[PDB]
RNA sequence: AGCCAGGAUGUUGGCUUAGAAGCAGCCAUCAUUUAAAGAAAGCGUAAUAGCUCACUGGUCGAGUCGGCCUGCGCGGAAGA
């Protein structure tokens, strides 16, 4: 879905996710999807939100992604010890503070945006809020 | 609805009473889109642009479009009295056009209010040259 | 050509700026030119509705205090992180 | 009273099965119609839906409305087309003019409610983009 | 009446309404329209 | 918000089934003839008829509408 193509280590610390966000500002785009709490996003889970919004605006105008997954995040399986390593990597993450900006939009009205932000943000673990450009 | 076209709607009935002399009473209550559009097509067929069907039929608007003359027409703004204006002749027959236009199969509240054409009585005046 | 009213601010730290911003006055700077730096603070509903429209980040503002005008120019404004809220206004004079 | 606007080709009368019982369902039968129908299709030129306009009284007897046939179908003529192209804006297939517009539209002085001359034309035109032939 | 967790008006002729404690969307023309948060 | 009201020509848009009329949708998508006028916005329509409404006037006579930041609550909430 959305992995890095290489990558020097294979398995990562868990690490704490505190701390206040950097994207804020809506740079790109027009219209965006600013997270308002906290919490890991996955690949399944961008994907997800982005097809959805590529099918509420119908594909006109222009999609911006600005948090890709990097982290890894590893599963024991089941029937398996607590012991015998760390365990095999499955998926990746990538870790939202408050105020990040996830997804921009251009090339739109605002009520669509409204209509595809609302409809992608319902596919995402972390509540998020709406936020235009400014100046 | 709009304030500016308010005011220039005014402008634009203080202009058309300094115009025409044929000042006309159509009181519809059930205003039919084809005696509107005999209205409209002899006016497009017998004059230029300048004819109408107009309702500007407010209130408080007829008075403020008044008061050029005929200020004692304030009390032929309310209870559902229409304006229509026309220029040429002393009150012609375009005005029995109109009033066959409110007397087509219509509910009979037309009445002829008046609108102060000759300073003359209130009933009915055909008296033209013809 | 806005014209703010703002107020000396007294102490500034850490505590005194998060007691403003919970009274809803955030602090601002006014610095520029040979003269010191100036500690203003400002009423958060008057700034938040000028700063709406996108003349207040373009045009010379003018801020009564100590009754003084002062001419001056909006230049770098932190908000909140998450929130449609102000923090801080750097002004040049 | 007892009317309808619909009409097939005037090029065939006592149309029963494309129009038939729309003129005469009721207790008037169609043999007038047939007849009278013929009767003003020799007026109009043809290759054009002459369209009739019943009206009825208590008696049986009436005067029906011999209105024009549809600028559509004097586009068609002009055109030489009688299907003319689905999905009007894919494929090309002509293009026409103002002054032809003026000939084909003199006449409806007794159809058209309409007292301008270039709002018939303009109309007449997006008609025909419409149609297929994008002007 | 499906018994939602989330009422939510359909149409225009759909009225959000409080009975009882609990919200009622109810409807003057569809009967499928009709809902309840429960 | 009620309340008495009214509400298209080009045209019944080319199609393509079968009749294309608002409904079968794609592609068009405006000039009014302009109180206001929808190539009608929906419905089930055998297309056949419409109901409304979009808007405008009457009546009535003091506020009304929809978003944001919020404090406290509501539903979501089923186990021996
Ligand atoms: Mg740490
Ligand atoms: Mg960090
Ligand atoms: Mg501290
Ligand atoms: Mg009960
Ligand atoms: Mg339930
Ligand atoms: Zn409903």
């Amino acid at each position: 879905m959305l992995q890095p193509k290489r990558t020097k280590f294979r398995k990562m610390h868990k690490g704490r996710n505190r701390g206040l966000a950097q994207g804020t500002d809506v740079s790109f785009g027009s219209f965006g999807l600013k997270a308002v709490g906290r919490g890991r996003l996955t690949a399944r889970q961008i994907e997800a939100a982005r097809r959805a919004m590529t099918r509420a605006v119908k594909r006109q105008g222009k999609i911006w992604i600005r948090v890709f997954p990097d982290k890894p995040i590893t599963e024991k399986p089941l029937a398996v010890r607590m012991g015998k390593g760390k365990g095999n990597v499955e998926y990746w993450v990538a870790l939202i503070q408050p105020g990040k900006v996830l997804y921009e939009m251009d090339g739109v009205p605002e009520e669509l945006a409204r209509e595809a932000f609302k409809l992608a943000a319902a596919k995402l673990p972390i509540k998020t809020t709406f936020v235009t450009k400014t100046v | 609805a709009l304030n500016l076209q308010d005011k220039q709607a005014i402008v634009a009935e203080v202009s058309e009473v300094a115009k025409g002399a044929l000042s006309a009473v159509v009181a519809d209550s059930r205003g039919v889109t084809v005696d509107k559009m005999t209205e409209l097509r002899k006016a497009g067929r017998e004059a230029g642009v300048y004819m109408r069907v107009v309702r500007n039929t407010l209130l408080r608007r007829a008075v403020e479009g008044t008061p050029f003359e005929c200020l004692k027409d304030a009390f032929v703004g309310p209870t559902l009295i229409a304006y229509s204006m026309e220029h040429p002749g002393a009150a012609a027959r375009l005005f029995k056009e109109f009033a066959k236009a409110n007397a087509k199969f219509e509910v009979k509240a037309a009445a002829f209010e008046g609108e102060l054409i000759p300073a003359s009585q209130i009933d009915r005046l055909a008296t033209l040259p013809t | 050509m806005f014209t703010i009213n703002a107020e000396v601010r007294k102490e500034q730290g850490k505590g005194a700026s998060r007691r403003l911003r919970a009274a809803n006055k955030f602090p601002a700077i006014i610095y520029g030119g040979k003269e010191a730096p100036l500690a203003i603070e400002l009423d958060h509903d008057k700034v938040m509705n000028m700063q709406a429209k996108a003349e207040f980040y373009s045009e010379v503002l003018t801020i009564v205090v100590d009754g003084k005008e002062i001419k001056v120019k909006a230049q770098d404004v932190q908000r909140h992180p998450y929130k449609p809220k102000l923090q801080h206004i750097d002004f040049v004079r | 009273q007892a009317y309808v606007k619909l009409q097939v080709a005037a090029g065939m009368a006592n149309p029963s099965p494309p129009v038939g019982p729309a003129l005469g369902q009721q207790g008037v039968n169609i043999m007038e119609f047939c007849k009278a129908f013929n009767a003003k299709t020799d007026s109009i030129e043809k290759g054009l839906p002459i369209p009739v306009v019943i009206t009825v009284y208590a008696d049986r007897s009436f005067t029906f409305v011999t209105k024009t046939p549809p600028a559509a179908v004097l586009l068609k003529k002009a055109a030489g087309i009688k299907s003319g192209s689905g999905k009007p804006n894919k494929d090309k297939v002509g293009k026409i003019s103002r002054a032809q517009l003026q000939e084909i539209a003199q006449t409806k002085a007794a159809d058209m409610t309409g007292a301008d001359i270039e709002a018939m034309t303009r109309s007449i035109e997006g008609t025909a983009r419409s149609m297929g032939l994008v002007v | 009446m499906k018994v939602r967790a989330s009422v939510k008006k359909l149409c225009r002729n759909c009225k959000i309404v409080k009975r009882d404690g609990v919200i009622r969307v109810i409807c003057s023309a569809e009967p499928k329209h009709k809902q309840r948060q429960g």
